[PDB]
Order: structure tokens, then C-alpha cells, then sequence
């Protein structure tokens, strides 16, 4: 009852609180703890933890380092870590080696350490180890089986499953080793070692060790990171290149920007040139497009033309897989991707769209256009998109030719089967422009004189046909599961040429529009209606109410 | 992405070697070892058996001294 | 012995070690008179389980037809023992090759 | 689709890379595809066992966990190679005949290995040994795996029961 009054009483008033007021307190704890009621014991303990915790006198730290003792014989009576006196005594010496400036005997200190040993894995355990752990660290106590210790807690940083006991552990280590002093060759073993489970069979260990080297990266010496981050950045990009975890990938991707700025300008020329071998080294595809990755992450992190040597490489790189990017072409759909993506995170940081020789690129993404991979069609629509603003500020604008052959490649990706929403989306928004461009300039529908249909033109304008090719891409049903989203996308985008084009044009192309609208509005009350067909003729209905509104 | 696209996988140590200057991989000190990474963990009975068996032989060396 | 076998010291109160094979009960212990640090230990599940003090660990475990009574080290052979058992017999064993 | 592969009206994360690694498996095979498409798991639970592991109990409906017993041994081969070093076993929810149940618990931890016996030991004092003697078809795998089982079934039924192979002395 006189200790949970007291407990009650200080942890309602801190005011009323004061040091000299419980010094006299103090001794009837310290008798008390030799009671052998438990729940005395653990009270006792509770309030001798949070007296720990106030500042007190030099007697009082006697009294403290008593109660220490005593404690320390509970923990060697009690048979178990997971017995509540047993769990209260830990909190308590962890308690006192943290805020007392007195010390146990080192046996006393390697005893409890056996005993919270095993509690490392156990999560239920865990917490109240790894605190006399960090007690421990923190105070710097020096014992000889505290190195074999650290070994353990990166074996549970590299092993364990759960990821609190592996951040704990992470803790841990990197507190012993920035402070406690180690041979040259330990630290550079290591480092190897970080370096290794970088290759480890789980994922999350991989991923633990990565957060571990990040830590390492951030709060390094760059003197000292350098040496380390040459293999750092080849076993990133190891990682970055042959690991099986996308996440993982984009971990070691974001490790690596995160350590060029930091990295000296030796170790930046000593990257370059490594980015300067892989690229060179074009033998082996896969080998190529890592270097090209290299190549665009490094000009992310540090920037645009930093080395114009390497960023030359790189874009006769780009240049020759534009050069082959073709169908059946020998380079990778995934390199000519990450090629496509490279050209893109160029052609953002540089002013070198202009060029003529951007313009035998932007003919490279055409090709890539023509390209059956949805990836590669995807990206060459957004240098599309892109290249429509830029083409006014080029120096030689896109010919109308030119932007009747990229409507076409527009419309055959809405034929294909299989097409991204966001492709759709872009392919949309760019046979929009499109239209809007050639009802501007009033051009009309171009025939190439090397290829002949040998009939007469179906429509007069090139707007019309565009419209003409949506509505009918949107009418054929070969794939209409695969091909719905896209005529809900060639719907919308002819609603938008509807509003685009003049009155007479959307008056002649009207019919055209209908036509793929008519086909969901002919269906009435239909006892099997599906959800596809009906987002359809509800967008059909949208097209038509933009029509009606266009021409009376 | 990136991320998303398939290895082709290239060997550390092939990138090292496919490095033209050899003071690179001199640099590389701590690329360089024994494959020093952990296995993935036994179950517990197992590990304690193979310790088990450790402790035999060093049991039995210790105790052909008396052979003599 | 008993249900588990613990090592002790007269200056703890409690065991300072636990030696137990698995869950198995244990029914007689005897320690080796040259070699000190060894021990052997008889189980209600058939079982000889021999144990070493410098590792701290059960070192070796044998399985017989019955349930082995007591066992008794040669005070002249460091690595000899017999063991008494309930198929009427009693069997003299070298640790090196059980 | 993962919601629809998942019994479950709410996805968990766990739940959802499962059924994730549950479509790439019908995507890589028709037949499981066709075994799957009925097939949906109702829970998961992550059951804690010592030395750090941790493994996945799948709890199924009856039909449901008759069909993943029928496919057993393809599914959990792309498990293991799914989801990294961790035991994954289906189990049903056998909601509480609390004996009948806990054997039933047993027989889909062990499946598909046999259960040859049972026993219990009395000692002096009041102590209980209780054991199951398994059966030593595919004896390598069972061996690391008898911990995870008694994990497990300590963690579900909360009886503590020893697990050993007869056949070979452990």
C-alpha cells in the first residue's frame, strides 16, 4: 500500500517532486527489495527505476549501486528471462548502467549478457535484450565477448525475420561500429562483409543490409567512404542489375544517386570510366543496356553533361539502337526500352531535341513505334508527346507527311489488342493534337506515292481520316474484351476532334463517328449486356451529345 | 522500368575483369575476398546436432590421451 | 536427472546450465572419474546420452533394445563404461565407438 | 486478379503477394489455373517458431482446403521458391469435439506425411511427455520440419507436442 501510494504520488505530481524529499525514501527501498513478496519486489522496482531516472546524490548512488546488486542476485534466483521479477530486474539494470556513472563487476555484467543472449531472436523477448544491449553500447563498458556479441547481432541483422529485431540489430552494430575502436583489418572484413550478404539468398536481408550501407553512406567520412564505395557502387550496380526483387533494384538504384554527390571526384571519374567500359563493351547486349543505366542514373544524380565524353558514348549508344531498333532487330525489347528512357531523361535535360541529328532520333522513335512491344510503343508515344512541343521550338519542324505517318502509328496501337490505359490515354491526347494541327494548317489526307491503296481517298481531310481510323478501330470487334478500353479512348478522342474540327468537317465526319457509336446504341433492353459494352455506349452517348452540340 | 526488366546476368566479378584498369580492381580491395556471406540459417535441432557432432570429436581427441 | 538434466553449483541456488537431449526424461547420471569432465546419462526412452563439460553440451546419443538401469566409468580406463539394462545383461562400452 | 484469388472481403498484405504468387502460378500453368480458379484461401496467419523463423498457416474452407490437399506438392514447390525460407502449410478453420478437432489440426499440419502413432508418457511427479511418431516416407524434409509443426501446433491448439520420426534415432 506505502509503495503504490508513492508511485501514485510521483506520477501525478512531478512538481511536488523533488530530490531531497525521496532521499529519505530511498532506504526503505532498498529494504524492501529483500521481501519475498513478488508484487512488493516489483513495485519496489518501479519506483527504484524511475528514481534512477531523477538525479540524485552521492549517497543515494550508493543506496542505487546496493539495490543493483541485490537485483542482480533476483536475476540469479529467478529461472527464467520470461518471469516478471526476472524481466523487472533487467529493465532496472539497464536502467542503472544508463543513468548512473557507477559500474558492476565486469562477471556480473558478462552473466546477465549470457543470460539475454538467446532473447535476441525471440521477439517476445527481444526488447528488454537489446535494451541492456544498447545500455550497455551507450555506457561503452568494455568486455571481451562483446565483439562476438556484435557478431550476433549481425547475424540476426542479416537472418532474422522480423524486421524490428532487424532494425534493433542495425542499431546496434552500426552504434559498435562507429565507437568502439577495432583493428584495420576487422573494419575492412566487415566491409567485406556488408559487401557480401549484399548477395544473400533473402530478399529482406538483402534489403536490411542495403538500409545498413545506406546508414554507412550518409554518416561516412568521404575519406574513408571512397575506398569503400568503389566496390560499394560495383556491387550496387550487381545488385541494381541481377537482383530478382524490383524493389530491391530500385533500392540499389536510389542507393547508388544518393552516393554520387556524395562520392569525391576520383571515385565520380573512376564511375565514369567504368561507365565509359560497359558502354564501349557492346558486344554483349544486357552487358550494353547496364551501362546505359549507369550511364542515365549517374547523369540523374550528378547531372546533365557533367562528363561529355561519357554522355557522347551514350547517346551513339542510343543513336545505334535507334539505327536498329526496327522489327527483328538483335538488341533487347528491355534494352531498347531502357535506350527509349535514356533518350527521354536526355532529351528533359538538354536542349539537344533541336538537332538534326534528334530529329534521325525522333525517326528512331518512330521505329520504335512501329516496334510491336507495348513498353517500347508507350515510351515512343511519350517522346511524342514530347516532341510535338518541341517540334515548333526545333529547327526543323515535323513535316505533314510526318505527322500523317505518326496518326497512323497511333491508330495501329489502338488496333493492337493489348494496349496500356495510360498508352491509350497518350495515343488519345496525341491524335487529338494531331487533329487539331491539321485542322489548323486545313491539310488534307496524304497518300504516299510509293505505297498506292489504287482507290480513291475515303476522306477528303487528314482530321477526317483520323476520325475516319478511330471510328472504325472503334466498330471492329476481332478482340473486343482486349480492344474495349481502347474504343473508349478512340471514343473520347473522337469526341474531342469533334469539338477540335470546323462545323462542316465534324458535319462530314459525323456520320463516321455514328457509325462506332451506333453499334452500342442499336442494342437496346439487351438480356446480356456486358459492363465493357456498356462504359461504351455511355461514352458513345457523351460523343453523340458533343456532336449534336458541334452541328444542330 | 528498369526494375521490372529481366537480367542476360552479369557477374560481379566479370564486371571487374571487363574493367580495363587493373588499379580499379586494386582499388576494389574489399570487392576482392572469399565470399565471406552467410548461409541461410539451419533449423535449430539440426544446428545443435551438427554442434553435437563437433563436440563429439573434439570429446573423443581429448580423451585418446589415456590410450598410452 | 529427472525430467531434465541440469548442472549445478553448490555456491547458486539455481542451475547454472541446462544439458538436456530433447524432451526426454532422464534417469540415472554418472560422471567419469579420470576424465572428469565427462558425464553419461541414462533415459527412460532406451537411450545413453553422453555429455561434455568443456563444451557444455550432450555429445553423443545411443538407443538399445531396452531401458538401460545405471551406468559406472572404469576408474583405470578413462573411456570405458558399463551399463546395466533390462534385458538381464549388462554391456561394457567404449566412448570412442559406440 | 488477387482480390478474387483471396476468400477474404479484406486483403492483407501478406494475403495479397500470396494470391499474387497464386496468379503467376496459374499464369505459369493451365491446369492449376483450372485447379485455382475454384480455389480460394479464406486467411493467412504468420506463426512464430524458435530460432527466429517465422512460417505461414493458410487456413482454407473444407471443399477448398480438399482441392489444395489434392494439389499439395505443386503448390507448395512454388511457395518455397515464392516466398523465401518459410514453412507454408494449409490448415482449415475447425472452429470450437475439441480433441477431434486438434487431431484434425494435426493430420493437415503433418499432411502429407502419416501419423503412425501416439503416445503419452506419465512420469513420477506428474509430468507429461506427449508424443507423435510420424511416418518416414521423405524423411530429410520432415527432419527440418518438425519444429515448425510442433511450432505451430503449440501456437493453434496450445497443447505442447513433441514430433519424432520413429524410423530414424534423432
Amino acid at each position: 500500500f506505502a509503495l503504490d501510494l508513492l508511485r501514485n504520488v510521483i506520477t501525478r505530481h512531478r512538481s511536488f517532486l523533488t530530490v531531497s524529499h525521496l532521499e529519505g525514501f530511498i532506504p526503505f527501498l532498498r529494504d524492501s527489495l529483500l521481501s519475498e513478496n513478488e508484487g512488493v519486489v516489483i513495485s519496489t522496482l518501479r519506483i527504484l527505476i524511475t528514481l534512477i531516472r531523477l538525479d540524485f546524490s552521492d549517497e543515494s548512488s550508493e543506496i542505487f549501486k546496493n539495490c543493483a546488486r541485490k537485483v542482480l542476485n533476483i536475476i540469479k534466483v529467478s529461472p527464467s528471462t520470461s518471469s516478471e521479477l526476472c524481466q523487472m530486474g533487467l529493465k532496472f539494470l539497464s536502467a542503472f548502467i544508463r543513468h548512473t556513472d557507477s559500474t558492476l563487476k565486469d562477471t556480473a555484467l558478462s552473466y546477465v549478457l549470457g543470460r539475454v543472449l538467446p532473447d535476441l531472436n525471440e521477439p517476445s523477448r527481444q526488447g528488454l535484450a537489446f535494451n541492456f544491449l544498447k545500455a550497455l553500447v551507450s555506457k561503452h563498458i568494455m568486455l571481451p565477448e562483446l565483439y562476438d556479441i556484435a557478431d550476433t547481432t549481425r547475424e540476426i541483422m542479416v537472418t532474422n525475420h522480423s524486421k524490428e529485431i532487424r532494425d534493433v540489430s542495425r542499431s546496434v552494430y552500426y552504434q559498435f561500429l562507429m565507437e568502439y575502436d577495432q583493428s584495420k583489418g576487422r573494419l575492412e572484413k566487415q566491409f567485406k562483409f556488408m559487401v557480401d550478404n549484399l548477395q544473400y539468398p533473402t530478399e529482406s536481408g538483402r534489403q536490411s543490409v542495403m538500409e545498413l550501407i545506406n546508414l554507412i553512406i550518409t554518416k561516412a567520412n568521404p575519406a574513408l567512404l571512397s575506398k569503400l564505395s568503389s566496390s560499394f557502387f560495383l556491387a550496387l550496380v550487381n545488385v541494381s542489375f541481377n537482383d530478382d526483387a524490383p524493389r530491391c533494384r530500385e533500392m540499389a538504384s536510389v542507393l547508388i544517386s544518393t552516393m554520387l554527390p556524395k562520392l569525391e571526384n576520383k571515385d565520380l571519374e573512376i564511375v565514369e570510366k567504368y561507365i565509359a567500359a560497359w558502354l564501349k563493351q557492346v558486344d554483349n547486349a544486357s552487358f550494353l543496356n547496364l551501362g546505359l543505366r549507369t550511364y542515365k542514373v549517374y547523369l540523374k544524380s550528378i547531372g546533365f553533361e557533367h562528363t561529355i565524353e561519357l554522355d557522347e558514348l551514350a547517346i551513339k549508344r542510343i543513336r545505334y539502337i535507334l539505327s536498329d531498333t526496327s522489327v527483328g532487330s538483335e538488341h533487347q525489347w528491355d534494352l531498347v526500352y531502357s535506350a527509349l528512357n535514356t533518350f527521354s531523361s536526355y532529351m528533359e535535360a538538354t536542349e539537344s531535341v533541336y538537332k538534326h541529328g534528334f530529329k534521325d532520333i525522333w525517326d528512331g522513335i518512330i521505329t520504335c513505334l512501329l516496334y510491336p512491344h507495348s513498353w517500347v510503343r508507350q515510351s515512343a508515344a511519350n517522346l511524342v508527346h514530347q516532341l510535338i512541343a518541341n517540334k515548333d521550338k526545333l529547327e526543323i519542324s515535323l513535316t505533314n507527311l510526318e505527322i500523317q505517318t505518326i496518326a497512323t502509328r497511333i491508330l495501329h496501337q489502338l488496333g493492337a489488342p493489348s494496349i496500356p490505359e495510360n498508352l491509350a490515354n497518350v495515343s488519345i491526347k496525341t491524335l487529338v493534337n494531331i487533329s487539331i494541327l491539321w485542322k489548323e494548317q486545313r491539310t488534307p489526307f496524304i497518300m504516299d506515292v510509293s505505297k498506292q491503296t489504287g482507290e480513291d481517298l475515303k476522306y477528303t481531310t487528314a482530321i477526317d481520316y483520323m476520325v475516319t481510323r478511330i471510328g472504325g478501330i472503334i466498330r471492329s470487334d476481332e478482340h473486343r474484351m482486349d480492344s474495349f478500353m481502347s474504343k473508349k479512348a478512340c471514343i473520347q478522342l473522337l469526341a474531342l476532334l469533334v469539338q477540335v474540327l470546323d462545323e462542316d468537317e465534324v458535319i462530314a465526319e459525323g456520320e463516321k463517328i455514328l457509325l462506332p457509336l451506333y453499334g452500342y446504341l442499336e442494342t437496346y433492353y439487351s438480356r446480356a449486356v456486358d459492363e465493357e459494352q456498356e462504359e461504351l455506349r455511355t461514352l458513345s452517348n457523351e460523343c453523340l451529345k458533343i456532336l449534336e452540340d458541334k452541328l444542330q | 522500368n528498369e526494375y521490372v526488366l529481366p537480367s542476360g546476368k552479369l557477374s560481379l566479378t566479370d564486371m571487374m575483369n571487363v574493367i580495363d584498369d587493373r588499379q580499379v580492381i586494386e582499388n576494389a580491395n574489399l570487392l576482392k575476398g572469399k565470399s565471406s556471406t552467410y548461409e541461410v540459417p539451419l533449423p535449430q535441432r539440426i544446428q545443435q546436432r551438427h554442434d553435437r557432432k563437433a563436440a563429439y570429436e573434439i570429446s573423443r581427441q581429448e580423451v585418446s590421451k589415456w590410450n598410452d | 536427472g529427472g525430467a531434465k538434466i541440469h548442472l549445478w553449483d553448490v555456491n547458486r541456488l539455481k542451475p547454472v546450465s541446462d544439458l538436456s537431449w530433447g524432451a526426454d526424461n532422464i534417469t540415472s547420471l554418472k560422471f567419469n572419474q579420470n576424465e572428469t569432465d565427462i558425464l553419461a546419462s541414462t533415459g527412460s526412452d532406451n537411450s545413453i546420452v553422453l555429455y561434455d563439460l568443456r563444451t557444455n553440451s550432450p555429445t553423443q546419443k545411443i538407443v538399445q533394445t531396452m531401458r538401460t538401469n545405471a551406468i559406472c566409468w572404469n576408474p583405470m580406463e578413462a573411456f570405458n563404461f558399463v551399463t546395466a539394462n533390462e534385458d538381464h545383461n549388462a554391456y561394457y562400452y567404449d566412448m570412442r565407438n559406440l | 486478379a488477387p482480390q478474387a484469388k483471396i476468400l477474404s472481403q479484406a486483403p492483407t498484405e501478406l494475403e495479397l503477394q500470396v494470391a499474387q504468387a497464386f496468379v503467376e502460378l496459374e499464369n505459369s500453368s493451365p491446369e492449376l489455373k483450372a485447379e485455382l480458379r475454384p480455389l480460394q484461401f479464406k486467411s493467412i496467419r504468420e506463426i512464430d517458431v524458435a530460432g527466429g523463423k517465422k512460417a505461414l498457416a493458410i487456413f482454407v474452407p473444407v471443399p477448398s482446403l480438399a482441392g489444395f490437399h489434392k494439389v499439395q506438392t505443386k503448390l507448395t514447390r512454388e511457395l518455397e521458391k515464392k516466398f523465401q525460407d518459410r514453412h507454408v502449410i494449409f490448415l482449415a478453420e475447425r472452429r470450437i469435439t475439441l480433441t477431434a478437432v486438434h487431431d484434425k489440426i494435426l493430420e493437415d499440419l503433418v499432411f502429407p506425411t502419416e501419423i503412425v502413432g501416439k503416445r503419452v508418457r506419465y512420469l513420477v511427479g506428474g509430468n507429461k511427455i506427449q508424443k507423435v511418431l510420424l511416418d518416414s516416407k521423405d524423411v530429410q524434409q520432415i527432419d527440418y520440419k518438425l519444429e515448425s509443426f510442433q511450432a505451430v501446433y503449440n501456437k493453434l491448439t496450445g497443447k505442447q507436442i513433441v514430433f519424432e520420426i520413429p524410423s530414424e534415432t534423432h
